[PDB]
RNA sequence: CUUCUUCAGGUUGGACAGCUGG
RNA sequence: ACGAGAACGCAGCACCAGCUGUCCAACCUGAAGAAGA
């Protein structure tokens, strides 16, 4: 059936995923974050999350080496992300969504914004001049409980198909989730990781909770 | 769904053309820094307003109401604060403040007590940011 | 007896059927999503509903695996969906409808237009080089107030026939319906599902509501 | 019907002229930028821009009103003022915009106020893109 | 009638030959990319100009006129603008106008500016796509 | 007592295309 | 005072049934809020 596995990202600094410039209001940050349409809340998008994931794991899979199509990464990650093959098509077993901003009901009691307004420059060696950039970035803190779906195409290979999704979450640990993570922004912590059965009962349910969760 | 700059603040037009006329004016006669000095207005001492204004434009986005809460009238009198600020740091936001009737504003946005008040607020606020880049700006 | 199947759907997150991209005007999106051609309203097709619907359904009802033509379903979606077999053609019971937005007034009092352009990149491996692109979605929280007919034909089976129409809807709850779903797009969410007699009264339709509410 | 350039003039006809020959005058003398560099204007650069109008033009367009209304001129008219954002935030894109007539097109439509005008605004901008992207590009 | 192709003319009893011969001409040494070709164009590129010439065609075949009125120029001005935009959009739409000249046909009927002219114009872009398939297709 | 408010680089690619029945 | 007079080629029949506009893809890369004497 489909498996829900939830869990909730923890900003440990400040995460800057690459919203457009436009479509916002004028004056604004020159370099702002994607945002939701309506609620105007910060979104960690489910594409970003999933080709973050999908090339940390592929890397890990391949012993640290990937020059590849996406089409040609190993046969786990191919058919957890999907792949495009004109000899065959993987139909993904993983569902990514968008991931809005959780907790702004305790920024709001905090009084800190959702955002913040991160103050950089770049200084020349040659020549002592430093121009000014600013770059606008979700405050650490920030919660975001977001929903992957996954399909029970094969009940044999479950679960290492959730080891294979723990090792990906773990691995976003040692990194960042989107934008500037070279400088020290978009560091993420999985918490709270669990999961649930969307339909009826699933049993060893209770195992793949029991690899997922530590 | 109007407030007062001096002479009007309607929705449809004149919310912008009024930033035409006050950077006009402003690049006109910029201001004077001292008796034998010479002056010209910088984006980057707006930008705290800047912030300030788009943060409760994002929170009162989300409103199915016409008054704004209490928290927000805290945020507009914050912004008010912080005008004052800026404006005392350097005297040539204070110039900037003036000729904009940007401070009017605020005091008719908190009197009128409307959530599209303050969107017109920050509609006009837009317009001055665009006219001010697009006729000087740096 | 002839029966209608109210409700109305609402975008999660961004859906992006994908539409023509030969007549929305010069210089508009990449991608952009199916609309209305009078009002330019997006609209999700019946066409594509009830395919996912279908699809979902047919895999869960069988085994939980489903790889023939459609043709050669299950009897519950042969009545349901139709069949154009040689000698067995199943008359659909289920008629869909293309569905437009209903609350473009409730989207513009938040001053946020129907559809959004949400950017993207592909970063190949070998080179470690982005690659830009721009689709075009319908903002989250759009809702789609659909009307399902339902031809009451066997009396004998017309609960276990609704029981399916609500697993289906269920099913579709934790999946996505249409484009780039495994990226984050097309959740959606079912809610006011109401089923009403188009003409008369129907003895069990306190039954029939009841399931298709729970 | 009828959109006001300056000397030239702008119909319902001679748009995709008019667009040309505006294109290619800017092909034919590319803007120079501060340190001798001659630049080309991007889609992506008046990307806001354009859906702006597209967005406006589908609401125009479910209208079947000689008058344009309050709120369609308001969005028009804050259409204008990110055009001037935009033309003050990259010089390349003020360029593009006084050789082409967006500025004066827009506010064409603002002074005829009527459903038409914009219709052949919007007309004209598409011819703009398309010829934009048949000789240079994005 | 003697709709000029740039450099040979067509008439009644010549449409059919020449869009022959071009597509003929399409498919001897087809079009090249910056990746060495080498595949040429297909329905599902010039679909929308398609569309539009055959819009405008329902148009002007319900008006007994001889002259083509402003409100049907406007559309043929728009197709020659979108003919601009695919043409720019990618280079197997390019020289496919080129070749078969596309452009040199409506410039010619938005110069005579009558009902045979385009009635002209539509029998050879039909002929056209009759044998673009039938060769090609797809 | 000093000035820079951002500069530089990528800007869509590949696949399917109608098949069954009267 | 015409091989002619009178005589509807007419009646019943849904261009219809089945089919997700889908699959693959991080908005990404580099940048000391910093310096006279």
């Amino acid at each position: 059936m489909k498996l829900v596995i939830e869990g909730t990202i923890v900003l440990k600094t400040g995460m800057h995923i690459g919203g457009s410039s436009d479509f916002s209001a004028i004056g604004a940050v020159d370099s702002p974050v994607v945002r939701d349409t309506l609620t105007r809340l910060p979104l960690i998008p489910g594409s970003s999350l999933k080709g973050k994931m999908r090339y940390l794991l592929a890397k890990e899979l391949n012993n640290g080496i990937l020059l590849n199509e996406p089409n040609n990464d190993q046969d786990e990650i191919l058919r957890l992300f999907g792949s495009s093959e004109k000899d065959k098509i993987r139909r993904a077993r993983l569902k990514f969504n968008d991931i809005k901003l959780s907790n702004l009901a305790e920024l709001e009691t905090f009084n800190v914004s959702s955002t913040e307004v991160k103050f950089e420059n770049t200084i020349n060696r040659k020549t002592a001049v430093a121009n000014p950039r600013q770059i606008e970035r979700v405050i650490a803190g920030s919660k975001f409980d977001f929903e992957i779906f996954y399909n029970l195409d094969d009940i044999k290979e479950v679960e290492k198909d959730f080891e294979n999704i723990k090792q990906g979450f773990d691995l976003l640990e040692f990194d960042y989730l989107g934008g500037h993570g070279t400088r020290g922004s978009g560091r993420i912590a999985f918490e709270n990781l669990s999961v649930i059965t969307a339909v009826g009962n699933f049993e060893k349910i209770n195992t793949l909770n029991e690899i997922l969760g530590a | 769904t109007e407030l007062k700059i001096g002479n009007e603040k309607v929705n449809s037009t004149n919310f912008g053309d009024f930033a035409e006329k006050a950077i006009r004016g402003i690049n006109h006669k910029p201001f004077v820094n001292s008796k034998g000095g010479e002056q010209k207005i910088t984006t980057s001492k707006i930008r705290g307003i800047l912030e300030l204004v788009n943060k409760v434009y994002n929170r009162v986005i989300n409103t199915n109401d016409v008054e704004l809460s209490e928290n927000i009238l805290a945020d507009i009198a914050y912004i008010k604060v912080k005008i004052a600020y800026e404006s005392g740091r350097e005297p040539v936001v204070k110039d900037f403040i003036q000729r904009t009737a940007f401070t009017a504003a605020i005091t008719d946005v908190m009197n009128q007590r409307t959530r599209e008040s303050f969107l017109l607020f920050a509609r006009y606020v837009e317009s001055l940011i665009a006219y001010f880049k697009f006729y000087g700006g740096k």
